[PDB]
This record gives C-alpha cells, structure tokens and sequence, in this order.
C-alpha cells in the first residue's frame, strides 16, 4: 500500500484547499482513510476520515463545518477539503491509512500507512527569492550565510557543493513580521584554513530560481 | 474528548539503555484502542503499537507495548541510535481519536558550553537600507539555551528571532542561531551591540559584541 | 465507534 499525495500549496488567508491522497496496492474502498496535520513544531492531529465503500465521514469537533473529506473509488483517490484558512492551518498535511493484521485483510484502525505529507502554507506573501549575505570569518572560526527575506519554503544550503559537512550547520527558517522566511547556514573551520582555503555557500530557492554560490571570505 | 498526557515531554537516555514511556488517558480508552508511533525530524510518523500491545510485523521486537484503561507504556528494551525519536500515542477507542503531545527521546551526553560567535551585518546588506546582525550559539548541551540582544546596553525586545538545530548525530549537541534586525538608520544610531548568552555549562553570562 | 465499522466490514464480507 502506497499513498502518494499532490504538491505543496501557498493559499491566501480566507480561502479553501483541497489536498489528494492516491492509493496504490491493496483494497481502497474497504479501509478507513484518515487526515491528520503538524503545524511546524507542533504535534500530530487527527482532523477526521472517510470510509469509501459507506461514504461514513468521521469528523474531529474542532474541524466540523469546515472540512470535508472525499473519495473517489474510481481512481483509488481521497480528498481533504479545508475551508476559511487561516494562519494557524499552515501545516504538513498527511493521508493515513489504518493498517491490516494476518493474511486475510483484517483492519486493525491504527495508521499503518502515511502520504508523504504535503505542506499548505496560508499567506497573503508573493514568491520572492532571498539576498545572500556573508558571515565573515572574524583555533576555530566561524562563517556562514544569511539567507533573507524569501517567499514560500523551502530553501537548501550546502557547502563547498557538497564537499564540505562537517561542522555544517543549516538551521530552521524564521517567518519574520512582513511574512517572508530568512535562514541561516554556518560553519566552523579550523582558523588557519582562513588564508588558503575557499568557502561557498551553495542556496537554493527553486520557486524564484534563485541560486546563488556566495563566496565567504575575511 | 480524551486527553492524553505524555510526561515527561522529552527524556534524556543514552544509548543501549532502556526507556519506558507513559501515556495517561483523561478517561478510559475504548477496548484498549492504544497506538504508539515514531517520527523523526522530517519523516512521516510511523506505527510502531496497535492495541496497545501488538506490534506490526516489520517492527523491531526490543519495541513493546503494555497498560490498559488509562494507563499505557512504550518500552524500548535497548536504544539503538535510531530509536532517538519523538513517539506519540493516540487512542482510537471512540469516533474523536486523539494524539498525545509526543515525548523526544533524545542522546545524554556530558554539559557543553556554547561557542559564541557575533557577525556584523555585510556591507552588501547595509547597502540595500536594513541591518541583520547574527549571534550563534554552536555546539551546545543540553537544548536549554537563552539569548538577549542589547544595542548600547539596552535590552531589545521585538526586534530578533532564533532558531535551534537537531540534536547532531555524531556529537549529540545543539546550536541556535538568532538575528537581529534594524533598518540601517536605525543601525547607524547605536554603537555597541552585545548577544548575551545564559546557558547551564555558563558560571555567569557570556557576552559578544562590536562596535559600530 | 467509527474506528470499528471497517472491521465489521471485513467480517460480513467474508465467504
Ligand atoms: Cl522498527
């Protein structure tokens, strides 16, 4: 049993997203398919399920009267519709489905299979790619880059394309106050390296195809 | 609605040793219908438990289940490095299914001090009208770290932000990285900025700063 | 409880 769901999606405050869970392998009308979301940092949550073949919806209080979930036995696909979205809904969104015991298909109700997630962020912000802006080097030194002021996630960094991890440190992006994300990504090296050896910092934002290869240098 | 409660919300474990984690339930749970799972940073959870007890075929067996009614357990016979996780429970014994908050199982390793480090904004970013100055605090444990920002003494409130990386799999440490931003008019008012840095492996504050 | 439906299913389409 594979669940593979659509793409992450921006969605502006007030609107309704609709995320879709496609099963393959198994039975698809029989078993109780699940939604559950994480906002970043946060715990997992049960919002609600369907079972297909009854077309029974089980919804959790706090989300009755603004989701709705679907299925389409036709093509094996489960919908979660979600309404009135507001900040707090940015989340990774996942498909569950209950699991089985022994050779017969007996359902056990606990989530046996998940989706991949899909990231739904809800913001009035445009795709904007970021600046890249060195940490200079001052046994050990530390550098790095500040990558500031992009729009929507995600962002990568790597070091010296690939070559250089450790001491690498790429840490969690921060939403500021205009709704844009910065992140930063550091490394410490020994301080005789400074003069012989070079440092780039390889950013990726693939939304605005910003790619930058930013030297770091004393 | 059940509420499950998993306390404490991280343990701190070292590797080979045994954990055992509790998940109370406000009320008692619907024929023991008790499920643990693990996530790690990135990843989809993952059903370790069922019924309180039963375990999943592909499922290591040093993982285990117990308790009934209100009162269930996780026990992990021997952490292995990839069993350093969060594992939440949830019950499924009513139409209303809830999670726990989860509890971290994370690595114990000896108190480390913080690196601190102070970076002026580029020359490049004070061109283009706004100033981020960064402070990181590398390698550290454990996670409880604080840091202030003061612009000629003066504690700033609003005005910064961090972030704190997973713990590191080789050195079992944390780092956390915070910047704080001005317009550069607002820069250009000021002399000396100062990150101060409390943290368990610290006798008494650490502070970096420049001077404008 | 909704989480037992699918497995009162199972049983009442087996043959
Ligand atoms: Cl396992």
């Amino acid at each position: 049993v594979q669940l593979v769901q659509s793409g992450a999606e921006v969605k502006r405050p007030g609107s309704s997203v609709t995320v879709s869970c496609k099963a393959s392998g198994g039975s698809f009308s029989t078993y109780a398919l699940s939604w559950v979301r994480q906002a970043p940092g946060r715990g997992l949550e049960w919002m609600g399920g369907v079972i297909p073949l009854l077309t029974i919806t089980n919804y959790a209080p706090r989300f009755q009267g603004r989701i709705t979930i679907t299925a389409d036995r036709s093509t094996s696909t489960a919908y979660l519709e979600l309404n009135s979205l507001r900040p707090e809904d940015t989340a990774v969104y996942y498909c569950a489905r209950e699991g089985t015991t022994g050779s017969g298909g007996k359902p056990i109700g606990a989530f046996a299979h998940w989706g991949q997630g899909t990231l739904v962020t809800v913001s009035s912000a445009s795709t904007k790619g970021p600046s890249v802006f060195p940490l200079a080097p001052s046994g050990t030194a530390a550098l790095g880059c500040l990558v500031k002021d992009y729009f929507p996630e995600p962002v990568t960094v790597s070091w010296n394309s690939g070559a250089l991890t450790s001491g690498v440190h790429t840490f969690p992006a921060v939403l500021q106050s205009s709704g844009l994300y910065s992140l930063s990504s550091v490394v410490t090296v020994p301080s005789s390296s400074l003069g012989t050896q070079t440092y780039i910092c390889n950013v990726n934002h693939k939304p605005s195809n910003t790619k930058v290869d930013k030297k770091v240098e004393p | 609605e059940i509420v499950l409660t998993q306390s404490p919300g991280t343990q701190s474990l070292s590797p080979g040793e045994r954990a055992t984690l509790s998940c109370r339930a406000s009320q008692s749970v619907g024929n023991n219908k008790l499920a643990w799972y693990q996530q790690r940073p990135g990843q989809a959870p993952r059903l370790l438990i069922y019924g309180a007890s039963s375990r999943p075929s592909g499922v290591a067996d040093r993982f285990s289940g117990s308790g009934s009614g209100t009162d269930f357990t996780l026990t992990i016979s021997r952490l292995e490095p990839e069993d350093f996780a969060v594992y939440y429970c949830q019950q499924y014994g009513q139409s209303l299914s809830t999670f726990g908050q989860g509890t971290k199982v994370e690595v114990k390793r000896t108190v480390a001090a913080p690196s601190v480090f102070i970076f002026p904004p580029s020359d490049e970013q004070l061109k283009s009208g706004t100033a981020s100055v960064v402070c990181l605090l590398n390698n550290f444990y454990p996670r409880e770290a604080k840091v202030q920002w003061k612009v000629d003494n003066a504690l700033q409130s609003g005005n910064s932000q961090e972030s704190v990386t997973e713990q590191d799999s080789k050195d079992s440490t944390y780092s956390l990285s915070s910047t704080l931003t001005l317009s550069k008019a607002d820069y250009e008012k000021h002399k000396v900025y100062a990150c101060e840095v409390t943290h368990q492996g610290l006798s008494s504050p650490v502070t970096k700063s420049f001077n404008r | 409880n909704w989480f037992d439906i699918t497995n009162w299913l199972w049983y009442i389409k087996k043959k």
